[PDB]
């Protein structure tokens, strides 16, 4: 699921699945 | 940043994990 173009909700879903209980930061302008 | 690396171009686990806390 990760080795593709991931945009928008699809990118946040991949971060969610990969990062698990760590959580993540989603910074689309930085 | 993430959009350039994973949306405009093909993402990687290696790069996603850099955004994990």
């Amino acid at each position: 699921f990760v080795n593709q173009h991931l945009c928008g909700s699809h990118l946040v879903e991949a971060l969610y699945l990969v990062c698990g209980e760590r959580g993540f930061f989603y910074t689309p302008k930085a | 940043g993430i959009v350039e690396q994973c949306c405009a171009s093909v993402c990687s686990l290696y790069q996603l994990e850099n955004y994990c806390n």
